[PDB]
C-alpha cells in the first residue's frame, strides 16, 4: 500500500503498480488565490473539470547516450485542451500541477532518470564558445512547449548550475530495478498572485539520465518516456479575445 | 435548491494544505543513548531515494551512541545572519581625462549582479524580499582622500536621467539625493523594499514585452521589470571640470531578509549580469579532480 | 550641546556592522508580501537536504562529465575487492564539493555534527550483492583491505527493493568544531575517510547487464550547526562580468 | 509612532531591533526567532513513513 | 563627556532625511491660521477629479490645439466603424498627460487601482447613436474591429439625457502595483488598450448637424494608490527663470 | 453637465470578486509629498567677474526661480508650512575649501 | 515645556513628532493622521445622488 | 540631529580605556567552555605559591 | 583610505591591490581614513577549542 | 495526444493484471434507443 496508486482528476485516472511515493512540492497543496493575495478585481474563471484534468503529451525515447530533456511549464499546456483556450483568452492565468512522469523497462534492463522541478528555470546560451559573444537563448528553446527541449550540457544545466545539486528541488527518481513512475505535486509558485501563462513560464521539468539506460542486446530497446501533467485549482481573470503569444 | 456538486466543491480554498511545520531550533539536535538492537523487521539504515526523501537514519539507529547534550548555536546560519553583511555590488568612475565618464557625471544601472562574490550569495535563492543599507564609498584611483562635494541621486524608473553636471534633474525637487565631501565618512543610506512585486527575482523565466519574440529581441529573455530599480546618479557638484579623478564603490547590506525556493549554486564563472551564460568551450567540473576512486 | 567624547572607531565603515541609517523614503510602503511556496528561514534547512556526492571526480573530458556523478560496480572475480574510496571532509576539496552541503560549508568557517551518505544502487532489478561501507576516523589511514577497514564504523549493504542505504558518518571528533580540513597542518581537522569493499560480490543471471551504478547522495544530520562565516574560496570569477 | 514599513512585515517570525526614524525599514537588522523546517525540502513527501519502516511497503 | 562612536552616513545631506534643526527665530508665533475653503490633505483627493482627456492628441498647429479635447463621431455609412483608440496606461506618454491624474502619477514611480473614464456626448439633442467602448487587458493586440473588441472589458453606450457614460478600467494586473509603462520592456506594465466602435450608428433628422464631438474625461477610482515619488519626466525648463 | 466625477463603482460595471485592499495612503499625504529637500536659490561669490565681487551677495528670498520646486508648490494657491533651508557651499569645482 | 509655534497648529489632523528645542516648528515632519473627503473636489453637489439613479430626475 | 558639543580627549585611543565597540560577527556564538582544571580568577592566587 | 579585511582561514587570500577578494562580501571589512581616528572593533572567542 | 482530450486512464502492467474503463452514463436523453448507422447515430455512446 504504497508502491501502487492511483491519481483521478477531471476525467482521467493514472495507474501505477511500481510507483515510489508521492512527493508534495515544498510541501504545500496548490490553492486558489486568497482574497487579500490577489489584486485583480475582477471575478474569475474557474473551470475546475474542463482545464484541471491529466493531458498526456509526449513522449521521448530513452537511449544509452540520452543526455536529457526538459518542459518549460505554465507554456506546455496551450494550445492543447480546454486550458490552452483559458490561457490565451485570459491575461491572468493561476495553477498548481501534478506532474506523473512514466517509463516503464524490465527486471532484466536498467536505469535511473533524475526528474525534477526547477521554479524560475532560466537558460543559458554557451556564449559562442570562448565566453566573449553575448548570445541568448531563443524562443525555440526557452519556450518549446510540449516536445520538450533536449539539453545540450546537463551537467550544467545549460545554465551554469551543477545538476548535481539539482535536488533541493522537488524531484523523484526513476530507478528501474525500484520504480516505473515520478509523481511531483507542484503548487503555484511566484512573486504575483497571476500572471500571464504566455509569456512567464514558472518553473521547468527537468527529467535527466544521470545512471545511463542498459540492457543485453535482444531486450526490446525502444524505452519510452512519457509525461503526463494536470493542472490544479486553475485560475483565469483578465478576458479579451484569443491571444496567441 | 443547490446541486451538491456546488456544495462540496472546495473550489476556492485560500488556504494552503501545507504538511509540514516549522519548529524551533535554537541549537542544534542532541543525541540520545543508544544501544544494540538485534531485530527483524526493523531496518532504518534501508532508505529508498526514489522517494525523493532525504534519509531520516538517526545516528542513533546506527551505531550504540552516547549521549550528548548540544547547545551549540544555529544562529548564525539565519538569513538576516548569513546575509546581513557589506559587500560590494557597484563601482563608478569619474575621471578627468578619458572615454568613460567625463563631463563630471555617471549614470549607474542599479543592478547588483555585477560583482561574483554577492551575486553568487544571492542567486542561491529564486526570490528575495529586503531592505537594504547602501553605503557609499568614494576617493580617487590611488585611495587618496580629497576635498570634493559629490551628489548622489537616486533616480527611480521614470523620473529623468541627468545629461550632464549642470543637468536640471540636480535640482533633484523629489528624487531623494545626498550630498557628501569625499573627506566626510563614506554616505550610508536606508533603502526600502520598492518593488511592484512581492519579492525581488534573481531569475524570470520567460520574457516581458508580450510580442512576437525575434532574432533581434532575444536580448529580453529573462528580463524581469520589477527587478529594475532605476538609476543611481552621481556628480561632482559645479559648473566647471571636477580637478580630481574620483571612483565611488557602492556597498549593499541586506537586512530584515525573506528568501524562497534555494536552487543549485552557481557552478561555472560568469559571463554578464542578467544573463547567466558560460564559456561554452571552458565548462570545468564543479570540484577537484583525482587520478581514480580507488585513491586519494 | 550635550558633553561627548568620541572613541575610537569613529567614522569606520564595517561591513558587518550592524547599526541604523536615515531612509531614503519617508512613508513608504512596501508592496504587501503574497504567500509564496518553500520560503527558508535557516540555511540548515538546505544542508540536511541531500544532494549528489561527485565520488567518481575523475572524468574531465567534458564529454564526460555527467559520469561524476555516479561511480562503477561490476561482477568481480575474487574476494573483498575494493570499489570506491573518499575524504569525509565536507568543507574540502574533492566530491563534497558537487554537494549543496559542500557549497553552503564553504561560507562557514567552522562546523560540528554528524553527516549522512546514502547510496542508491541503480543495476538491474536481477543483479544482487553486498557491500560494506566503511567510515574510518581521523589518524586511520586508508585501509589497505576490506579486513582492515571493518575495524572502524561501518556497514553492510544489501541490495533488495530498498534500493539505497544510508551510511552515517558520526561526529567523532576530539574538538567541538572543525575548520575546514586541507592538507597542511589543516589535516588536523580531518574527518576521516569512507571506503566501499565487496562484501561479497555483484551476481547476475545471464542476460543482465555484468556492470551498474552506484549514485551517492550525503547531507547533513539533525546536530549539524556551522559557525563564523566567511567568503567561498572553492569559486572566484576571472573576467570581469560585463 | 513608527511606520510599519519594513520587509518582515507582517512575517511570522519576531525580530527585536532599535530605530531611531519613524520608518521601520531603518531599523537595525537585530536578533530574531530560531524557527526551522526541515521537512519542508528533506521529508516533502505526502505520506510519511519513519526510518525503522522499509520506505516502499 | 558621554562617549560616542559617529557612524557611516555622518555629515551626509539627505534630501528626504527627516531630522530637526535649530530654529532662527525664538518663541515666533506664526500669523493664526483662518479658515479656508477647499484645504487639501491627501494628493489622491485630487487623482478622483475628472479633466479632460486628450484622446485627439493630433493637432499641433497651435491654432488647433484646442479641438485635442474633443474627438468627433458622425454619421457612419457602415457597420462597426472604429471611432478612437488610446492607451489605458496613466503615466504614460498619449493623452492622459493633459489628466491632472497623468500629471499627478508623474510624481510617482508606481501606482495600482481602478480607472473610470466618462465620455460626455456634445452633439444635438436630436441625434441618437450607440457607441461600444471596450477596454482590452494586457497582451490583447488593438483589436482589428468591434466583434474582436468586445470580447473584453467593455459597455454599450446610448445617447440620451444622461449625456455621458463612464467606462470602468478595473485594476486587472499580475501584479500589486505597476510602474510607468513606457514601451521598450517597461510595455511589461501597459495598462492595455481602449477603443470605441459604433455600436449602431450616429442617427439625426434633416435640420441637425451630420457630425459632433465626444469630450473624453478621467480620474481614478477609490481604491487607487501610488507609492515611491521621484519627480516628473513629463516637463523640463530649458531657458533658466529669469 | 453636473460638474462632478462619476461615482460608478467597478462592481457595478463587472462581476468582481472580493479584494483586501491594505496598499497604504500614506505617500500621497502633503507632508509626505512636499517634504523633500529640493533646489530653491543659488548664489555665485566670484573672485573675477561682475555679478558678485566685494564678497558679498544679497538674494531676494523667492522660490520660484527653480522650476522642479516650483511647478510642484503651484499646484496649490495657497500653502502654509515651516521649513528647513540647507545651504551647501563649495568653489565651482565642487572643491571644499577651507573659508 | 514647548512653544505651539508650528504651522499645522490647531490643524486637525494629529501629528507625532520628534524635537529638541523649545519652538515646536523645529520638530520633525513626523508621521500623522490618514484622513480624506474626494467629495469636496468630486462630489461638490449641493443635492447628492447616487450611482444607481439617473444624474437628471 | 540631537545636539552635543564633544569634549577634550576625543578620537584619542587610550590603551587602558575600557569602552564597547562595533562586533565583527553578528550571532556569533563561541565554542562551549568545558571545564578545565586549575582556572585562575586572581593573581593573587600565584603570589602565595 | 584603507580596508582592512580579516579573512577566516578558508577564505580567499587576496593575491593583489585589485583583488576580487576585495569585494568582502562575507568577510568583515574595515575601511578607513588614515586622518579618521584609529579602527577599533570587537572579537569574539572563535575558536574551536 | 488527441484521443487523452476526452475521458481516459493509464493502464499498468503488473500484478493486478486487469484495469477497468468505466464509460460513464453521458448522454443529452435520459435513455437511449440502439444506435445503428443511419440517423439512429444519434443515440451513439462514443469511441473506445
Ligand atoms: C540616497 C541614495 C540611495 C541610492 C540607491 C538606492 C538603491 C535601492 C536598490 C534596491 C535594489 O534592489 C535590487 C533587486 C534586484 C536587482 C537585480 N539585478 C539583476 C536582476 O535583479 C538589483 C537591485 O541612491 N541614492
Ligand atoms: C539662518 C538663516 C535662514 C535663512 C533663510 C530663511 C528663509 C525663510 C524663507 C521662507 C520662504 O517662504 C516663501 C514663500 C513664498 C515665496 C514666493 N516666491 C514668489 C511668490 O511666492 C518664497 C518663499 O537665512 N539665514
Amino acid at each position: 500500500s504504497d508502491r501502487v496508486a492511483q491519481l483521478t482528476i477531471g476525467n482521467s485516472t493514472i495507474t501505477t503498480q511500481e510507483a515510489a511515493n508521492i512527493i508534495v512540492g515544498y510541501g504545500e497543496w496548490p490553492s486558489y488565490c486568497s482574497d487579500d493575495d490577489a489584486t485583480a478585481v475582477d471575478k474569475p474563471t474557474r473551470p475546475d473539470v474542463s482545464v484541471n484534468r491529466f493531458y498526456t503529451l509526449d513522449t521521448k525515447l530513452w537511449e544509452k547516450s540520452s543526455k536529457g530533456w526538459y518542459w518549460k511549464f505554465p507554456d506546455v499546456l496551450t494550445e492543447t485542451g480546454v486550458f490552452g483556450q483559458n490561457a490565451q483568452f485570459h491575461y491572468l492565468y493561476r495553477s498548481g500541477f501534478c506532474i506523473h512522469v512514466q517509463c516503464n523497462a524490465s527486471k532484466f534492463h536498467q536505469g535511473a532518470l533524475l526528474v525534477a522541478i526547477l521554479p524560475e528555470y532560466v537558460i543559458g546560451t554557451v556564449a559562442g564558445g570562448t565566453g566573449t559573444e553575448d548570445s541568448h537563448p531563443p524562443y525555440k528553446q526557452t519556450q518549446p512547449g510540449a516536445d520538450g527541449f533536449e539539453l545540450q550540457h546537463p551537467y550544467v544545466l545549460d545554465a551554469g548550475i551543477p545538476i548535481s545539486q539539482l535536488t533541493v528541488c522537488p524531484h523523484q527518481w526513476i530507478n528501474l530495478r525500484t520504480n516505473n513512475c515520478a509523481t511531483i505535486i507542484v503548487p503555484y509558485m511566484n512573486t504575483l498572485p497571476f500572471d500571464s501563462a504566455l509569456n512567464h513560464c514558472n518553473f521547468g521539468l527537468l527529467v535527466v539520465p544521470i545512471s545511463p539506460l542498459d540492457f543485453d542486446q535482444g531486450a526490446t530497446p525502444v524505452i519510452p518516456i512519457t509525461i503526463t501533467l494536470a493542472p490544479m485549482c486553475s485560475e483565469f481573470a483578465g478576458l479579451r479575445q484569443a491571444v496567441t503569444q | 435548491d443547490r446541486v451538491a456538486d456546488v456544495i462540496e466543491s472546495s473550489i476556492g480554498d485560500s488556504v494552503s494544505r501545507a504538511l509540514t511545520q516549522a519548529l524551533p531550533a535554537p541549537t542544534g539536535q542532541n543525541t540520545q543513548v543508544s544501544s544494540h538492537r538485534l531485530d527483524t523487521g526493523e531496518v532504518p539504515a534501508l532508505q529508498a531515494a526514489e522517494i525523493g526523501a532525504s534519509s531520516n537514519t538517526s545516528d542513533e539507529s546506527m551505531i550504540e551512541t552516547r549521549c550528548v547534550l548540544n547547545s551549540h548555536s544555529t544562529a548564525e546560519t539565519t538569513l538576516d545572519s548569513f546575509f546581513s553583511r557589506a559587500g560590494l555590488v557597484g563601482e563608478i568612475d569619474l575621471p578627468l581625462e578619458g572615454t568613460t565618464n567625463p563631463n563630471g557625471y555617471a549614470n549607474w544601472d542599479i543592478d547588483i549582479t555585477g560583482y561574483a562574490q554577492m551575486r553568487r550569495k544571492v542567486e542561491l535563492f529564486t526570490y528575495m524580499r529586503f531592505d537594504a543599507e547602501f553605503t557609499f564609498v568614494a576617493c580617487t584611483p590611488t585611495g587618496q582622500v580629497v576635498p570634493q562635494l559629490l551628489q548622489y541621486m537616486f533616480v527611480p524608473p521614470g523620473a529623468p536621467k541627468p545629461e550632464s553636471r549642470e543637468s536640471l534633474a540636480w535640482q533633484t525637487a523629489t528624487n531623494p539625493s545626498v550630498f557628501v565631501k569625499l573627506t566626510d565618512p563614506p554616505a550610508q543610506v536606508s533603502v526600502p523594499f520598492m518593488s511592484p512585486a512581492s519579492a525581488y527575482q534573481w531569475f524570470y523565466d520567460g520574457y516581458p514585452t508580450f510580442g512576437e519574440h525575434k532574432q533581434e529581441k532575444d536580448l529580453e529573455y529573462g528580463a524581469c521589470p520589477n527587478n529594475m530599480m532605476g538609476t543611481f546618479s552621481v556628480r561632482n557638484v559645479g559648473s566647471s571640470k571636477s580637478k580630481y579623478p574620483l571612483v565611488v564603490r557602492i556597498y549593499m547590506r541586506m537586512k530584515h531578509v525573506r528568501a524562497w525556493i534555494p536552487r543549485p549554486m552557481r557552478n561555472q564563472n560568469y559571463l554578464f549580469k542578467a544573463n547567466p551564460n558560460y564559456a561554452g568551450n571552458s565548462i570545468k567540473p564543479t570540484g577537484t579532480s583525482r587520478t581514480a576512486i580507488t585513491t586519494l | 550641546g550635550f558633553p561627548t567624547e568620541p572613541k575610537p572607531g569613529t567614522n569606520q565603515f564595517l561591513t558587518t556592522d550592524d547599526g541604523v541609517s536615515a531612509p531614503i523614503l519617508p512613508n513608504f510602503h512596501p508592496t504587501p508580501c503574497i504567500h509564496i511556496p518553500g520560503e527558508v528561514r535557516n540555511l540548515l534547512e538546505l544542508c540536511q537536504v541531500e544532494t549528489i556526492l561527485e565520488v567518481n571526480n575523475v572524468p574531465t573530458n567534458a564529454t564526460s562529465l555527467m559520469e561524476r556523478l555516479r561511480f562503477p560496480v561490476s561482477a568481480q572475480a575474487g574476494k573483498g575487492e575494493l570499489c570506491a574510496v573518499f575524504r569525509a571532509d565536507p568543507g574540502r576539496d574533492g566530491p563534497w564539493q558537487s554537494t549543496m552541503l559542500g557549497q553552503l560549508c564553504g561560507y562557514y568557517t567552522q562546523w560540528s555534527g554528524s553527516l549522512e551518505v546514502t547510496f542508491m544502487f541503480t543495476g538491474s532489478f536481477m543483479a544482487t550483492g553486498k557491500m560494506l561501507i566503511a567510515y574510518t576516523p581521523p589518524g586511520g589511514p586508508l585501509p589497505k583491505d576490506r579486513a582492515t577497514a571493518m575495524l572502524g564504523t561501518h556497514v553492510i549493504w544489501d541490495f533488495g527493493l530498498q534500493s539505497s542505504v544510508t551510511l552515517v558518518i558520526p561526529w567523532i571528533s576530539n574538538t567541538h568544531y572543525r575548520a575546514h580540513a586541507r592538507d597542511g597542518v589543516f589535516d588536523y581537522y580531518t574527518t576521516g575517510l569512507v571506503s566501499i569493499w565487496y562484501q561479497t560480490n555483484y551476481v547476475v543471471p545471464i542476460g543482465a547487464p555484468n556492470t551498474a551504478y552506484i549514485i551517492a547522495l550525503a547531507a547533513a544530520q539533525k546536530n549539524f550547526t556551522m559557525k563564523l562565516c566567511k567568503d567561498t574560496s572553492h569559486i572566484l570569477q576571472t573576467a570581469s562580468i560585463q | 509612532h513608527e511606520n510599519s514599513n519594513s520587509a518582515t512585515e507582517g512575517s511570522t517570525i519576531n525580530y527585536t531591533t532599535i530605530n531611531y526614524y519613524k520608518d521601520s525599514y531603518a531599523a537595525t537588522a537585530g536578533k530574531q526567532s530560531l524557527k526551522q523546517d526541515p521537512d519542508k525540502f528533506a521529508n516533502p513527501v505526502k505520506d510519511i513513513f519513519t526510518e525503522m519502516a522499509a520506505p516502499l511497503k
